[PDB]
């Protein structure tokens, strides 16, 4: 059951580029949930099945509207948090070089 | 061309706002499909706008993913530069080599 | 609930649009008159090298990669098998990109479109990326169809 030199540096790269990011992966759950939902209403399938998100509600579809607006602010604040954390490390790197 | 981590991160928030507007424009159309006292003409008019927004949402959620990958390769490119390469800019070696001595 | 269920269904098929033949034609008009799969592959790769605008070259890259994944969705339109000859066209794009520049714009747009278009089948996606030999470096850095592309032994080096 041997390995190769190519087969080792292909797992030495997958580890080096592996990220877990909870605010970003939760936003794409909402973008994915609507494209499969507006995909079926174009075709014509609308039944009382639980394979999709939901069928037709006033409250729970607006609950998806709240979820689309809550996770947007969580993602927007996290990109702002990575922005200021990169700016501060560049300042202390410059004042130590000063 | 060579981009920085700061510029590639701020460009991600620009493509994030374009995906939000098409998302909110679709979600209110699904709401007026679910009104109880809904009128006959609004359920015909709103459905004509639907396929033009659907293929526009995919073209915005693809560029969002494509700029999540371009910031990841710019993040790792700046970490390999750190260390003894940043301090190779000083032009006063004789002042520090007597201060540490 | 069953009345508001069915009343939206009568307006669904009838009066919104036509079945999609005319609004969705990007660069592939038909497959009988312009079938031309060797002849199209020469003129399309020369189109890519004459592109310097980086935004509208990816507006061209995404508009072909949506319909290519929509072409292999339906079956038996002209042929029962179509996933074999498309891998030779995308492979020469990556080797042509690697000559002039050092990026993965064909690779990253292959990953981004394959995980987005929500009507393709799961089993047909992995079967075509197995055959493409030059996108293995960008498939490992990125999305989840590198899970089924790996060995049974090589995951014990990944899990450690």
């Amino acid at each position: 059951m041997p390995l190769s030199q190519k087969q080792i540096d292909q797992v030495r790269t997958k580890v080096h580029y592996s990220e877990v990011d909870t605010p970003f992966n939760k936003y794409l759950d909402i973008l994915g949930k609507v494209t499969k939902l507006t995909g079926s209403i174009i075709n014509g399938t609308l039944s009382n099945d639980d394979s999709k998100i939901e069928k037709l509600t006033e409250q729970n579809i607006s609950q998806l509207k709240e979820s689309a607006h809550l996770r947007f602010l969580d993602l927007q604040s996290s990109i702002d948090t990575k922005k200021v954390a990169d700016e501060n490390w560049e300042t202390c790197q410059q004042e130590t070089l000063a | 061309e060579g981009r920085t981590y700061f510029e590639s991160l701020c460009e991600e928030e620009q493509s994030l706002q374009e995906s939000q507007t098409h998302l909110l424009n679709i979600l209110d159309i699904l709401s007026v499909l679910a009104d109880p006292r809904s009128s006959d003409d609004l359920l015909t008019e709103s459905l004509k706008k639907l396929p033009d927004l659907h293929r526009e949402l995919i073209n915005s959620s693809i560029r969002l993913r494509y700029d999540k990958y371009q910031t990841r390769e710019a993040q790792l490119l700046e970490d390999t530069k750190t260390g003894r390469d940043v301090a190779a800019g000083v032009q006063n070696p004789k002042s520090i080599s007597e201060y540490y001595s | 609930m069953a009345e508001q269920t069915l009343l939206s269904k009568l307006n669904a098929l009838s009066q919104k649009v036509i079945p999609p033949a005319s609004p969705s034609q990007a660069s592939i008009l038909t497959e009988e008159v312009i079938r031309n799969w060797p002849e199209r592959s020469k003129t399309l790769c020369s189109d890519f090298t004459a592109l310097e605008s980086n935004d509208e070259k990816e507006d061209w890259l995404r508009t072909l990669f949506i319909e290519l994944f929509d072409f292999i969705n339906k079956n038996d339109e002209n042929s029962p098998l179509k996933l074999s000859d498309v891998a030779s066209f995308t492979n020469e794009l990556v080797n042509h990109e690697r000559q002039v520049s050092q990026a993965s714009i064909v690779g990253k747009m292959f990953i981004a479109v394959s995980s987005t278009v929500p009507n393709i089948n799961d089993l047909t996606t992995i079967s075509l990326c197995k055959l493409i030999p030059s996108l293995h470096e960008e498939l490992f850095k990125f999305s989840w169809i590198s899970s089924k592309l790996l060995n049974k032994e090589q995951t014990t080096l990944l899990r450690h």
